């Protein structure tokens, strides 16, 4: 009886099978032998399936987009196509859904491969050390710690602070580099929403096209409107993409808007079938999902090509509790955080960082050595005057042996400040550094510092910018430039007005 | 019998906690990687002694 | 000897095999994926028997591509690692083979990684002192030789900065063959790794191993045993002491509760496995340093949401002898070595081991630290002046002492950009005893933050 | 009958056997004890705890 | 003129005690009743 | 005469060893046993040893010899059965312990 | 729908009141759990987010015409971290507060100027 | 409150679905079905009218329990 049996497993035109269950997004289908796990099946509705479970006798399968166009009793084809988005160097410039579709309206699009959405990662020998800087607009982020090509850096902070507006600014900064020829100092930029308005993906949108900087900007958006489905994928197709490039010898920067989004979906999803919770419902399969996620990106070897991908994660948090599940197991898998609090937001500065949380595993390679020259020591200042400010109601001891630290505390805090939309150069920023710690507007007052850096900032513009290129080739701040700067701001400061038309001396 | 030592073919000994209708449960006491199907079982006759 | 796949879930298998044949515990299987750009071959082993001659078992690999009908051949054996005198040197993976040099080895000894732990009558405790550059860690929970070391701690407090501070000084200090293990780990963190143990000339007599963070739950529990075997090779057989290194290792009980719920076993408080402590019990007696072998670990614990009543790190705390404590308040002060005095203990301090006028000052040192403790209570609204000065003298030397415990470790040499130092334990004591008597207290609080030794404390309080 | 209540606040304190006398009680009281020591020993507790 | 301020001060620092005790607080509530309806509905469920 | 019995649940086995050089050198290792139950042996032996113990200790109070019974640890113990009735599919009840 | 349609029809701008939004999370957990599905965390849906944004997408304006709407919204046990209120809260523009004291003081609006803000 | 307990007994005896505090979901529709009836009427049918004094106990000065919201 043992043959027969044989015969019957080995003798399995097209398979077709047939819907016996729905409700919730989640079908069961039966009557296909050939089976594949993972594999994008195609309802006759036009909506797609995919298989995460597998019996003897039926198949499990979760559900992409609409999810009401089932109904028992059709008929379902298999697709021996692994899941896989269609990948090609035409996608910049566009605006897709997590499967790829072209959701903008501008036209259509083409592709050369299928890349599947997992596959293997780097191994320790295919890597390298992070020997690149990767300037960014902010100088506050790049005076206090710096981020290098290839290293993953956290965002958290709480609501209504503006993280969008950093990783806008970065966007657009990015420009210059795009500028020239030079594929070494290529970079592109892939964006990442997650369960985000319409009205805010317009605007940003809008904000990039007002920019003009699409040339090297793919946007992926899975809008709070559609189903779990695009929000649990999404993010793993803007990865591919990414690796894509990653694999052929260019730099990516990568920025997701929202990784909690994901997780809820995925614990939706999760306890939609029954398994068995665990802390605050989350399943044990979160650690792993996340550290999957992350993985994938980091600098290759320089046999292999050298590509980078930089890597943006923003997470948000309620009531600044650092001490929560998902924040404690993304702050352990990556490396390097920022910190964005509500109190110096509602007190009155616009760039809301703090200064004794925030600290970067990074090395010293990320700055350049001028950089590393001309600021030093600003971390431990910062974090004393923030001690000292506490005892401002007591003046009976400091008595002339602190006041120049606390005017040289009100100066530093209120240079930092930034404004809208306003990305900045390395030698702007580096000069103002120089003029900051150097003490030389220690005589102008603080209501007006701000305008006074801008007007000298462009008067130095107008006038000779030897200094520039010259800071610009050798990455050092040379003597005979220090000098000239130094007399530059003396001639401009003897003519120079105050608010209330008192000459600084 | 309820709570009865009963023997093992490796040289272990069970003990059988509750009886279902038709199958009866039992927990290893010692080295328990040597259990396989097919075995066979023989009963005591005595309760657990000291 | 035909095996058929009737039904798979997750990275968990079922399989069938023919009436007169089934293998039984532990014996590894092999299957292949015929996909084309996907093409591998997976092992597998044998979990438990469901009846009508069914096993499931668990992928060692990620288990996309595959297929019903699949043919299953058995090796009838144990998973196997090699094991011989030329393994140092290079770099392992879960399964044993090369990653430097593809295809090196095949020729070495063979053993199994299922094993049982010595018989009672080769146990012996042992008491013989081990001193390091510290001082916090000398003075108050000083480290025993043939025990165990436990550093636990929250989430980002620098544990691995402690790791490596402690393997350089001691691969600096002393020799012996060394072992270096790892699980949850970046690989960024290990390719530095393999950078600064290249350039130290150790890594010839160090021998690697590790998984990483993408993998199937099976590797990031095996890679563990594995090297346990490997230690306990170079254990027996050379006749040689060896330093073990382990980092991370919450991360496998992690690992094993996942699987539980593929398996289907009723979960247990806080959706753990049903049994968890037989695991962790039987991993931890493996080792043990005998009469003739000496074993010097220490094993690097995660915290959850820094909640100290899970079980996960309350049944290690069990298995332990030495161990140390992490805090975040500590951290937030501003001293690096974020050690807190008071819940750290020992078990080899005693006045029978030690002097006696060591036994007194770590015991006035604790008395003082726990009288201030409980005095901030009161001092953290209305201040100092409410107090009387009968403890407002106790207030200042609790600060000063406790502002004391600051060094400058040399692993920082790369984020601080100055040298490290090193103390012996009487000059600790010595200054301790002198600190205690309460003369010290002229000079200012700033000076002893970040301080060496007591000649750079006078220095540089006379410097300011 | 009885229990021992031992805090490591008292412990860290200064008392080395660190039993904590407000709460540790034992239920057959005096009779164990010699009467000797009942005669010279007696509502000791009730002092150390007010 | 000395003693004023002290009171001040000592009420201004009161008040945060107050704030962070409120979130520990609610904290461990809604931590506990997630944990009983996580162990009733799996004790009912595994019948 | 006393004659006291020891009982160790879920301890290291060097634990278990100092605990008998101590005894030795306090030399009432004449008249004193030790029954060991270390944390590498399965759940059975973890459950089964008090009552051993108890029984051993019995045997001795019936015949008019006084003694004394010491238990290490209690909460493995009852870890011990919780982890074999989640075992055998029973329900669970409070904190996932046994009714 | 019904302000959908005269939006879509008339081309008149409309304005839409809401009384409660609690009791309409309330509605939406008892009929899951009258489903026989799964409670997650804090005894609520596990889906809420997927309700509240299907429902609050159909506000914006467009081709001209405008759907301003108002709403009251209820916090449990003075609670501002509650799951409702807290995803509630992503879809707000202006806040209002009102009292008594600005009422014993005798005005009209009776809005308090220390507590009510915007994000434009 | 003991109304709603003697319910919660009787639905968890039937071997229905439970909820959150192990009572089920339609309970609040329940009190919404008893404590409705009474209403002043209009002169068209008579005028009557109906008054309820509803009490209810709470425990440890609590209030965000189920029942009392
Ligand atoms: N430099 C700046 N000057 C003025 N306003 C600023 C500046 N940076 C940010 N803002 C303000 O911050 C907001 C921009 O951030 P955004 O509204 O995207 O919120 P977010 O904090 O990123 O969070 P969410 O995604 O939850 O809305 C606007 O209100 C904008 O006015
Ligand atoms: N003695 C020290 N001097 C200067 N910086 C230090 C010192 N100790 C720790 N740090 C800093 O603290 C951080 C410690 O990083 P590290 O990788 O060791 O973290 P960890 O807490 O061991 O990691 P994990 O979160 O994986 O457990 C780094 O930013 C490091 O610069
Ligand atoms: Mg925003
Ligand atoms: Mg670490």
């Amino acid at each position: 009886i043992e043959g027969a049996i044989e015969d019957y497993v080995s003798s399995f035109r097209e398979e077709i099978g047939t819907v016996i269950d729905a409700g919730d997004g989640i079908a069961h289908v039966e009557g296909l032998p050939s089976v594949m796990t993972q594999e994008l099946l195609e309802f006759p509705g036009g909506v797609l399936g995919v298989a995460l479970n597998l019996d003897e006798h039926s198949v499990g399968a979760v559900i992409l987009g609409e999810f009401e166009k089932i109904e028992e009793g059709q008929q379902v084809k298999r697709t021996g196509e692994v899941l896989s988005v269609p990948v090609g160097d035409a996608f910049l410039g566009r605006v897709v859904n997590p499967l790829g579709q072209p959701i903008d309206g501008q036209g259509d699009i083409a592709a050369e491969t299928r890349r599947a959405l997992e596959l293997q990662a780097p191994s320790v020998v295919q890597r390298q050390s992070v020997s690149e800087p990767l300037q960014t607009g902010i100088k506050a982020i790049d005076a206090m710690t710096p981020i290098g090509r290839g290293q993953r850096q956290l965002i958290i902070g709480d609501r209504k602070t503006g993280k969008t507006a950093v990783c806008v600014d970065t966007i657009l900064n990015q420009r210059e580099a795009w500028l020239t020829g030079d594929p070494k100092q290529q970079v592109r930029c892939v964006y990442v929403a997650i369960g985000q308005k319409g009205t805010t993906i317009a605007s940003v949108k809008r904000a990039l096209e007002e920019g003009g900087a699409m040339e090297y900007t793919t946007i992926v958006a899975a809008p709070a409107s559609d189903a779990a489905g695009f929000k649990w994928l999404a993010p793993y197709t803007g990865s591919a993409i990414g690796q894509h490039w990653m694999y052929n010898g260019k730099h990516v920067l990568i920025v997701f808007d929202d990784l909690s989004k994901q997780a809820d979906a995925y614990r939706a999803i999760s306890l939609l079938l029954r398994r068995p919770p665990g802390r605050e419902a989350f399943p044990g399969d979160v650690f792993y999902l996340h550290s999957r996620l992350l993985e994938r990106c980091a600098k290759l070897s320089d046999e292999l090509g050298g590509g980078s991908m930089t890597g943006l994660p923003i997470i948000e948090t309620k009531a600044n509790d650092i001490s929560a599940f998902i924040p404690t197991n993304v702050i352990s898998i990556t490396d390097g955080q920022c910190f964005l609090e509500s109190d110096l937001f509602n007190q009155g500065v616009r760039p809301a960082i703090n200064v004794g949380v925030s600290v970067s595993r990074v090395g010293g390679a990320a700055q350049i050595k001028a950089m590393k020259e001309v600021a030093g020591s600003l971390r431990l200042d910062l974090s004393q005057y923030r001690e000292l400010e506490a005892f401002a109601a007591f003046a009976s001891d400091l008595d002339a042996a602190s006041k120049a630290q606390l005017d040289r505390g009100a100066r530093l805090v209120e240079l930092l400040k930034q404004p809208q939309y306003s990305p900045l150069a390395v030698e702007e920023q580096v000069v103002a550094i120089f003029l900051g710690t150097q003490g030389h507007l220690d005589s102008v007052p603080v209501e007006d510092v701000q305008r006074f850096e801008s007007e000298l900032l462009e008067h130095v513009k107008a006038s000779h910018s030897d200094i520039f290129d010259g800071i610009r080739e050798t990455k050092k701040l040379s003597e005979e430039a220090e000098e000239k700067l130094v007399s530059v701001i003396n001639e401009f400061k003897k003519g120079f007005q105050a608010s209330d038309g008192s000459s600084v001396v | 019998m309820t709570q009865e030592l009963l023997e093992f073919p490796g040289g272990v000994l069970g003990v059988a906690l509750n009886l279902d209708e038709h199958s009866v449960g039992a927990v290893i006491l010692g080295e328990f990687e040597k259990i396989e199907e097919g075995q066979q079982v023989k009963r005591t006759g005595e309760v657990l002694s000291v | 000897t035909a095996g058929r796949v009737v039904r798979i879930t997750g990275p968990v298998v079922d399989v069938e095999f023919p009436r007169g044949s089934v293998p039984e515990l532990f014996n590894a299987l092999h299957a292949e994926i015929t996909f084309g750009a996907l093409a591998k071959t997976l092992t597998l082993e044998v979990a438990q028997h469901l009846g009508d001659s069914l096993v499931r078992c668990i992928s060692m690999q990620p288990t996309d591509g595959l297929v019903r009908g699949v043919e299953v051949t058995d090796t009838g054996a144990s998973i196997s690692v090699p094991v011989g005198d030329g393994v140092k040197g290079h770099v392992f993976n879960a399964l044993g083979d090369c990653l430097d040099d593809p295809g090196y080895g095949k020729d070495f000894e063979h053993w199994s990684i299922h094993r049982k732990p010595p018989a009672f009558s080769d146990l012996e405790p042992r008491t013989e002192m081990l001193e390091t550059g510290l001082k916090v860690v000398d003075l108050l929970t000083p480290y025993v030789r043939g025990g165990k070391i436990a550093l636990f701690g929250g989430a980002g407090v620098g544990k691995t900065v402690l790791i490596q501070e402690m393997i350089n000084r001691i691969a600096r200090n002393f020799g012996g063959t060394s072992v270096f293990a790892g699980v949850g780990e970046r690989t960024r963190e290990g390719n530095d790794l393999w950078v600064e143990l290249a350039d130290a000339n150790v890594l010839k007599d160090t021998a690697l191993v590790f998984g990483q963070m993408d993998e199937p739950p099976g590797t990031r529990m095996r890679v563990a045993l594995s090297a346990l075997t490997m230690a306990e090779f170079f254990r027996d057989e050379q006749g040689q002491d060896v330093l073990l290194f382990i980092d991370n290792i919450f991360r496998f009980t992690q690992a094993g509760s996942e699987v539980s719920t593929l398996l289907g076993r009723m979960p247990s408080a806080v959706g753990y496995q049903p049994t968890l402590a037989d695991e962790m019990g039987e991993l931890q007696e493996r080792i043990t340093s005998t009469r003739g072998r000496s074993i010097t670990s220490m094993q690097a614990v995660y915290v959850p949401a820094d909640d100290y009543t899970d079980p996960a790190p309350a049944t290690t705390f069990a298995h332990l002898d030495a161990t140390t404590e992490l805090s975040r308040a500590v951290f937030s002060k501003g001293i690096f070595p974020a050690v807190d005095p008071l819940a750290s203990s020992s078990t080899i301090l005693d006045p029978a081991i030690v002097g006696d006028e060591h036994y007194r000052v770590a015991q006035e040192v604790i008395r003082i630290l726990q009288r201030y403790k409980d005095l901030q209570d009161i001092i953290a609204i209305l201040g100092i002046d409410e107090l009387s000065e009968e403890d407002k003298q106790l207030v200042n030397r609790a600060r000063r002492i406790e502002r004391f415990l600051s060094q400058n470790m040399m692993a920082a040499e790369q984020f601080t950009g100055q040298p490290g130092s090193t103390v012996p334990l009487k000059e600790t004591i010595e200054a301790f005893d002198k600190l205690t008597k309460g003369e010290f207290d002229h000079l200012p609080e700033q000076a002893f933050f970040l301080i060496g030794g007591l000649d750079d404390l006078a220095k540089k309080a006379e410097s300011l | 009958d009885g229990q021992c209540f031992l805090e490591s606040d008292l412990f860290n304190q200064g008392v080395r056997p660190a039993i904590n006398v407000g709460v540790s009680v034992s239920r057959v009281g005096g009779a164990a004890q010699i009467k000797a020591m009942k005669e010279v020993a007696g509502s000791l507790r009730l002092d150390l705890s007010q | 003129a000395s003693r004023r301020r002290a009171m001040k001060s000592a009420t201004d620092n009161a008040d945060d005690l107050i704030k962070a005790l409120t979130l520990a607080a609610n904290r461990e509530r809604q931590a506990q009743i997630t944990q009983e309806i996580s162990e009733i509905v799996g004790g009912a469920n595994a019948l | 005469q006393v004659r006291c019995v020891y009982v160790a649940i879920g301890q290291k086995g060097t634990t278990i060893a100092s605990v008998k050089r101590a005894l030795e050198e306090g030399g009432a290792m004449e008249y004193t046993t030790i029954v060991a139950a270390p944390a590498s042996d399965a759940a059975g032996f973890k459950w089964l040893a008090p009552y051993t113990g108890s029984a051993i200790g019995q045997h001795w109070m019936y015949n008019g010899k006084h003694v004394l019974i010491v238990f290490d640890d209690l909460s493995k113990q009852a870890d011990a059965y919780r982890a074999i009735s989640l075992l055998l599919r029973r329900p669970p009840g409070r904190e996932a312990f046994p009714g």
